[PDB]
DNA sequence: CCTTGGCGGTTAAAACGCGGGGGACAGCGCGTACGTGCGTTTAAGCGGTGCTAGAGCTGTCTACGACCAATTGAGCGGCCTCGGCACCGGGATTCTGAT
DNA sequence: ATCAGAATCCCGGTGCCGAGGCCGCTCAATTGGTCGTAGACAGCTCTAGCACCGCTTAAACGCACGTACGCGCTGTCCCCCGCGTTTTAACCGCCAAGG
């Protein structure tokens, strides 16, 4: 494809042929689908950054999806992002209030 | 033996929000969604991963709504919670009118 | 006989180069490719809205650049603006 | 059904949930909203499976259901 | 000149709010305070007074849920005055932070 | 300037008595001045935006209801 | 008789209606008969919504609408609060709402 | 130029339900604004639905389902019950 | 072939009973700021008022994008033998409660 | 302080099942060339907005009077859990099989 000239992991094609089957404008500029490459590309590094790290944790190589649900409930921005958007066998990060505890 | 009360409980607390099993079972959710689907149409299919969204939607936003239930028991300086408690966390989102 | 489109060895190489020894595992391929989709989805619900209220149709790298600083965190949405930008500019320069 | 949740689920349900003790009223009150939540959730899926004309209510269904209301759930074709 | 036990007026006070629509916050210093905000992400901007009174009169909406809710909380927590914390417990469980 | 504590104490007095409030402690002021700060900032943060995509430093009324309308807070009777 | 909607016992315009479905990227094609019912079920919902408006300005001796009257219909009715929940209706302002506590015995 | 506008639509909705009751241009916005986004809601719901079943047409039943899903349920059923007369006597003449 | 149906059965999930003793809760005391009035200060409501800015609208030139026509190689469908953690055997160390 | 009663995590042995390694593929991405319609450079404009400026009586800051609700204190009531002992069932462990 035309990423790997572009310095992009993700292929602009695919991109390019999702804008057009949805149907969402009837043209689409030759810089929006590497731009939104690019940026998908980006997020997706962060996030498998930090899965990466989060797996290491736990002496760890392979991945789940609570390590991703973990490591996306981690961050505040990305936490921001997933505010009110369920992922499947995710969970909640462990939370234990002080009053609930024995004096 | 006799444990001091509430530790037993913070602990499950502790073990469960660590662990990824299903706390409920698949057989009497799957029962009750199809009951409920039925008063429509009878002999209604669902698949397995259907099901599976279904208990794990649930599961999350039930969750959700104790963790806020809790907070509003905390915040009135009680620990087990009331129905009040859940009238409350229901209606400060929104979904309650 | 469908052969659909996934993002199978796309994270798989993607997490090799920020994590070579590290794997993942089936369901995570699916739950990755409904995110990134999920996110393509705003972005182009974004990229449509605000084509349409400006009174448009072709929708430039511009439209794109505006909505991800409304998607994301300043912050966050700045990294991506500036890797997006270096990715137009890189197509642009070459072939 | 509805009284077939046990005591037990409703109990570690709210571990998970950060509640240390839950009453008695409170297995009643969590029976009846998790049945109006299974209700809203299930009315759209099944309506989406009959526009479709299927007898199978593919899981696909929850993720265009849920998506109404803002609470799309991932790893279902999304 | 006579005065009566607090509770008789403010209620008053309260009916007359309810029942009237008009914005009770001046136009002045809400538009100044919208100003003041703007100019920290742009600077030499001109704002429509359309817009502005839009903004005044989706942020008194908010803040009159926001505060029925802290209403709701006070009340739960057997309680008739409002205290910030109330308005904590409700921003959280909306998920607005 | 010092707007932000320019807003009258019975403006948000009254904001509290519309919300059904009958006791207003002196602290919801200032925390209700602390909140509304960054629920400012977001929509009108959005609305420049949306603005400077269009190469515009005025804010039309329009690009104010299409912010609420992305975040959900629709405004009726204002035009979009 | 020369409009589409005389034809279907309407007063949307049929065509008004297409042109945004058809100059709006939601689809390849949209129905002709769709409009119609459409605007059926768009023109319901204004007389649903204009009964209890209408009532509840002439039950204030306000012959003229205002909206303080038409956010008092909105956000009174289940079904129409339900559908607005989290809209607010310029010039409207809040549902009177006092509690048991607020006031005094 | 001309933008178009419910003006007239909804001074002969007006009439059509409350003729004697007067109507501010306030009010008009409001109206409106109700019509502008319910009609957003339904089309992209029908955009959604259509791009669900592999196709690139719009039908009734489509709108219906539409209506059911989105409109609250006694409101939905109304509107439903409403708009099929409408289409039959569309179809008919 | 992805779903349905049946048939048996058992330790994990859970159901009745004793008793709790800390958790939930009613009531009583006490302090200070919030309700209520007015005295007095205030920059806001309203009206002028001068200027003018940039975006709505339009003449006009049009560049790269949808598409026709064609083309090719890599990600997905499908295999397969081996490895990172599933799963348990059996062990040391930290809590939790009673003293 | 000072003790045990069991709780839960780590190391090591077993091993196994799918995660990736890898081959065939076919269609989806690439792209030569062609024509076009909102895109965009540039201009006309023109009034709602920017901004200032003055006058005034309604709203706000200050502050006393006082007392009642939030917090604290004292005491009281009792209840899902902790466990003991018992309960019965969701899914494993099997098949057919059909729409």
């Amino acid at each position: 494809t035309r990423s790997s000239r572009a310095g992009l992991q993700f292929p602009v094609g695919r991109v390019h042929r999702l804008l057009r089957k949805g149907n969402y404008s009837e043209r689409v500029g030759a810089g929006a689908p590497v731009y939104l490459a690019a940026v998908l590309e980006y997020l997706t590094a962060e996030i498998l950054e930090l899965a990466g790290n989060a797996a290491r944790d736990n002496k760890k190589t392979r991945i789940i999806p609570r390590h991703l649900q973990l490591a996306i409930r981690n961050d505040e921005e990305l936490n921001k992002l997933l505010g009110r958007v369920t992922i499947a066998q995710g969970g909640v990060l462990p939370n234990i209030q002080a009053v609930l505890l024995p004096k | 033996h006799r444990y001091r009360p509430g530790t037993v409980a913070l602990r499950e607390i502790r073990r469960y929000q660590k662990s990824t099993e299903l706390l409920i079972r698949k057989l009497p959710f799957q029962r009750l969604v199809r009951e409920i689907a039925q008063d429509f149409k009878t002999d209604l299919r669902f698949q397995s991963a259907a099901i599976g969204a279904l208990q794990e939607a649930s599961e999350a936003y039930l969750v959700g709504l104790f963790e806020d239930t809790n907070l509003c028991a905390i915040h009135a300086k009680r620990v087990t919670i009331m129905p009040k408690d859940i009238q409350l966390a229901r209606r400060i989102r929104g979904e309650r009118a | 006989r469908s052969r659909k489109e996934s993002y199978s060895i796309y994270v798989y190489k993607v997490l090799k180069q920020v994590h070579p020894d590290t794997g993942i595992s089936s369901k995570a391929m699916g739950i990755m490719n409904s995110f990134v989709n999920d996110i393509f989805e705003r972005i182009a619900g974004e990229a449509s809205r605000l084509a349409h209220y400006n009174k448009r149709s072709t929708i430039t790298s511009r439209e794109i650049q505006t909505a991800v600083r409304l998607l994301l965190p300043g912050e966050l949405a700045k990294h991506a603006v500036s890797e997006g930008t270096k990715a137009v500019t890189k197509y642009t320069s070459a072939k | 059904n509805i009284q077939g949740i046990t005591k037990p689920a409703i109990r570690r349900l709210a571990r998970r949930g950060g509640v240390k003790r839950i009453s008695g009223l409170i297995y009643e009150e969590t029976r009846g909203v998790l049945k109006v939540f299974l209700e809203n959730v299930i009315r759209d899926a099944v309506t989406y499976t009959e526009h479709a004309k299927r007898k199978t209510v593919t899981a696909m269904d929850v993720v265009y259901a849920l998506k109404r209301q803002g609470r799309t759930l991932y790893g279902f074709g999304g």
